[PDB]
RNA sequence: CCGACUUUGUGAAAUGAAUUUUACUUAUUCCGUGGGUCGGAAGCGGGGCAUGCCCCUCCUUUUGGCUCCAAGGCCCGGUCUUACCGGGCCGAUCC
RNA sequence: ACAGUCGACUC
RNA sequence: ACGGCCUGCCAACCCUGGAAACGGUUCAGCCGGAGGUAGGGUCCAGUGGCCGGAAGAGCACACGUCGCGCGGUGUCCGGUGCGCCCCCGGCGGCCCAUGAAAAUCCGGAGGACCGAGUACCGUUCACGCCCGGUCGUACUCAUAACCGCAUCAGGUCUCCAA
RNA sequence: UCCUAAGGGAAGGGGUAACCCCGGCAGAUAGCGCGAUCACGCGCAUCCCCGAAAGGGAAUCGGGUUAAGAUUUCCCGAGCC
């Protein structure tokens, strides 16, 4: 040996095979897109921000990022998000401004579902 | 009663060192192949002022003997010592001061500073401000050296102890008066917490034995004996004599 | 040709940088080697007392290939070596209705049927390993063999002796009986075995092991006495 | 603070019929390291006025530069087989 | 050492 | 804001040259054969100037028309400082006091190892393409939103300042 | 949010009847890091975590807009990491 100073050898790690699963039963996705989005908010605030700034308001759930709310808005729908905005609001719900991007309408996607 | 000033020290809380911008203990390097058996060369880069401390510090730059990189150590500089000079540690090294040489290498009557006590302690004697020891006697049938500290008093010393050749610089310092009770709040400020100091005989007899009477005084003999108990251990510990020196005693 | 050149590296006390040597000396080993190499160490120092410095008094290579030879012999029979036997039997019960099977001849060990062939006296050959631990298993043997008046040797290697039956270690193996064929070299091999270990028993008991000082020391020991002569 | 016992082993002397003294290293205690040169013998130079057999040396003093992963030699062994890889020691003293 | 223009402040 | 171009403070630095009859210099210092004065350059700061942004904005006027209409005019010129706020530069003084660390980023020494020229090895350049998660964010900050049993003459850390 | 300050917690170990108390005491100290992958090599030094909405620190400006949000989160324009 050269050096002074014994190291630890470094040997084999195993990785894990059980077996039995510790888990059979699947994970459902308990934060599908109608938990994401809960329903549209239709506060006078709200129904200005649809014609004024391309916008839409939806109540959100409260472990839904600003990712699953676009992907989310995709699957229900079927539109694109330019940008999602969000707040917590001052009684505990999560809310989600969502600007379309400029080929959809607001205004039209308010109507298929009923808002105006 | 209860725990009186002297007692409370050893618990540390707030009479601990007061050391957040000192800039690391100040030694030799550790004792090698290379010192053993001749020489290393060191290059002296800075003088600098370490707080709590009366003596500058010199940090030296060494070459490291066997890994390719440099190995910086911080000494207690000897009055002399500039930045730029070539330092010599080892068993080889000529007698010039800021030298490290063993004491076996030093005549009788050669002024040293930072003396080791064991063999590689790297410093432990004569290393305030203007201090050092001077080698007495060589006895070559023991490896061992008589040096005189500090103090006076002459200790025997191994002959491979190292040492470093002159005097700790910064001397003369405590010959100038203070004149205020702000310089001395500084000096301690960047030391530990001692300062200022109230007189046992002005507390309560509840926090010392010297407190409360209706006039300030004693009552009792101030030398207290060397085995008291602590808590009482205060005054003159264990003194062999009092009073003013004069004559064969100030000697 | 002319380019190629020598640029020789003066390695002194303070010059160019030293290369990789062997510093297998100076190595700081982890705690489990650290403790085992003073172990020895201090076992050197110490007197060892007689009974243990029985042994440190083994038996030769060229006697221990002499006896491992007729040892290897007589190995007891492997674990698959047993069950087809078992399986043959069972016909020679089950049609002839006889067990007809005779006396195998194999070593015997484990230290407590030893001791018992030992004071029956049906013990003739006792092999004891020098690297028993805890010692006090066998240090007792060499007192009980020389007593009852059975040759024993102290081979070097418990785990050498497990080797032979077919275990990890064994610490003692004792041969009760040679076959017809094999008197001669049996009997070769027990007459040193009985004059190696068993004649200077007793001079053996009063000899006192350990005290040997460390190799730094007796360059020194011997420096002070060469001055004093 | 003080004594005995324990830890607690080893062997030598002087007064004694126990007491102080000493010596060993492995217990223990302390110190220093990134456990990085320890012990013994060699070698190299040096001092010779018993060619002693011994002592003193160990390839850095110089101006605030730089300093690593070896050049070089020998030897196995592959291959192109008519041009290219693996290895071993020396360099870096031995035990 | 002149001519021109400008100039806020102090005694 | 940001992007260029200019300018180049007070320092620091470079080249030529060789200083007494000493000179250069500050409010103060200080500097010079270890190279001054001089002459000519480099770099640095900028919250400095020009252009782009950007007049299409904002503001002020004046008009004229039903409904975040519309149209028009302009958006200049010097000067001043023991002034005030912020910041900066560069000197000086003080200390038995010498007044954090790390993350992070940049630069260098060395040079093992590496490639073409029907083309492959590159490249800290310019342009172009995608993406940017979580939580707070309202309001008071006090002679009424804090603490003092209160909407209490108390107490409670800051920034701007005609 | 990241980093460290004074300082706090902490694995092996030491103590403790136990709750708990000790971090330098040095232990194959936790984590190994880097080049590699088509595997191996090198190196391992004072070493983990927490600790500042006044310390350190990737990057933004102007103009509009509400009953109540934005001076720089929304709109318009222009940039940057
Ligand atoms: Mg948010
Ligand atoms: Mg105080
Ligand atoms: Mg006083
Ligand atoms: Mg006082
Ligand atoms: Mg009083
Ligand atoms: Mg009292
Ligand atoms: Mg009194
Ligand atoms: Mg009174
Ligand atoms: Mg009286
Ligand atoms: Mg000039
Ligand atoms: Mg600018
Ligand atoms: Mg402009
Ligand atoms: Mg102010
Ligand atoms: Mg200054
Ligand atoms: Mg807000
Ligand atoms: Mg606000
Ligand atoms: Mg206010
Ligand atoms: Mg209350
Ligand atoms: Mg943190
Ligand atoms: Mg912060
Ligand atoms: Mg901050
Ligand atoms: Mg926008």
């Amino acid at each position: 040996r050269t050096s002074v100073t014994f190291h630890r050898p470094k040997t084999l790690s195993k990785a894990r095979d059980p077996k039995y699963p510790r888990i059979s039963t699947p994970g459902r996705n308990k934060l599908d897109q109608y938990q994401i989005l809960k329903y549209p908010l239709t506060t006078e605030s709200a129904m200005k921000k649809i014609e004024d700034n391309n916008t839409l308001v939806f109540i959100v759930d409260l472990k839904a990022d600003k990712k699953k709310i676009k992907a989310a808005v995709k699957k229900m729908y079927d539109i694109q998000a330019k940008k999602v905005n969000t707040l917590i609001r001052p009684d505990g719900k999560k809310k989600a401004y969502v600007k379309l991007t400029p080929d959809y309408d607001a205004l039209d996607v308010a109507n298929k579902i009923g808002i105006i | 009663g209860r725990v009186i000033r002297a007692q409370r020290k050893g618990a540390g809380s707030v009479f601990k060192s007061h050391t957040h911008h000192r800039k690391g203990p100040a030694r030799f390097r550790s004792l090698d192949f290379g010192e053993r058996n001749g020489y290393l060369k060191g290059v002296v880069t800075d003088v600098i002022h370490d707080p709590g401390r009366g003596a500058p510090l010199a940090k030296v730059t060494f070459r490291h003997p066997f890994r390719y990189k440099h190995q910086k150590e911080l000494f207690v500089a000897a009055e002399g010592m500039y930045t730029g000079q070539f330092v010599y540690c080892g068993r080889r090294a000529t007698l010039s001061v800021g030298n490290v040489l063993p004491l076996r290498s030093v005549p009788e009557g050669g002024v040293i500073c930072n003396v080791e006590h064991h063999v590689g302690d790297r410093g432990v004697f004569a290393r305030a401000s203007g201090d050092y020891a001077i080698v007495i006697s060589h006895n070559p049938d023991n490896g061992t050296s008589r040096i005189k500290l500090p103090s006076g008093a002459k200790k025997i010393v191994p002959s491979s102890c190292r040492a470093m050749i002159g005097q700790v610089a910064g001397g003369g310092r405590t010959e100038k008066p203070m004149l205020k009770a702000g310089n001395a709040y500084h000096k301690y400020r960047v030391k530990r917490n001692s300062w200022p100091k109230v007189r046992g005989v002005a507390m309560n007899p509840v926090e010392h034995p010297h407190g409360g009477g209706n006039h300030q005084h004693i009552g009792h003999a101030s030398t207290v004996r060397r085995d008291a108990p602590p808590g009482q251990k205060v005054g003159l510990i264990a003194a062999r004599r009092t009073g003013r020196l004069r004559g064969q005693a100030a000697a | 040709n002319p380019l190629f050149e020598k640029r020789p590296k003066q390695f002194g006390i303070g010059g160019a940088l030293p290369p990789k040597k062997d510093l297998h000396r100076f190595v700081k080993w982890p705690k489990v080697v650290r403790i085992q190499r003073q172990r020895r160490i201090l076992k050197q120092r110490l007197k060892v007392p007689p009974a243990l410095h029985q042994f440190t008094r083994t038996l030769d290579k060229n006697l221990a290939t002499n006896l491992f030879k007729m040892l290897l012999k007589y190995r007891p029979e492997d674990k698959a070596a047993k069950k087809e036997r078992l399986l043959k039997r069972a016909q020679a019960e089950a049609e002839g209705k006889t067990v007809e099977a005779k006396k195998p001849i194999v070593v015997k060990y484990g230290l407590n049927h030893v001791t018992y062939l030992i004071e029956q006296s049906k013990a003739q050959l006792v092999v004891i390993a020098h690297d028993v631990d805890p010692i006090e298993l066998v240090v007792w043997l060499p007192a009980l063999c020389r007593k009852m008046e059975v040759p024993y040797c102290i081979v070097k290697g418990k785990s050498r002796l497990g080797s032979i039956v077919h275990k990890k270690t064994a610490s003692v193996l004792c041969l009760t009986t040679v076959k017809n064929e094999d008197k001669l070299e049996f009997s070769k091999i027990l007459e040193a075995i009985k004059a190696n270990f068993n004649d200077k028993f007793d001079e053996v008991r009063k000899k006192w092991g350990g005290g040997v000082m460390g190799s730094k020391s007796q360059a020194k020991t011997k420096a002070r006495e060469r001055l004093i002569a």
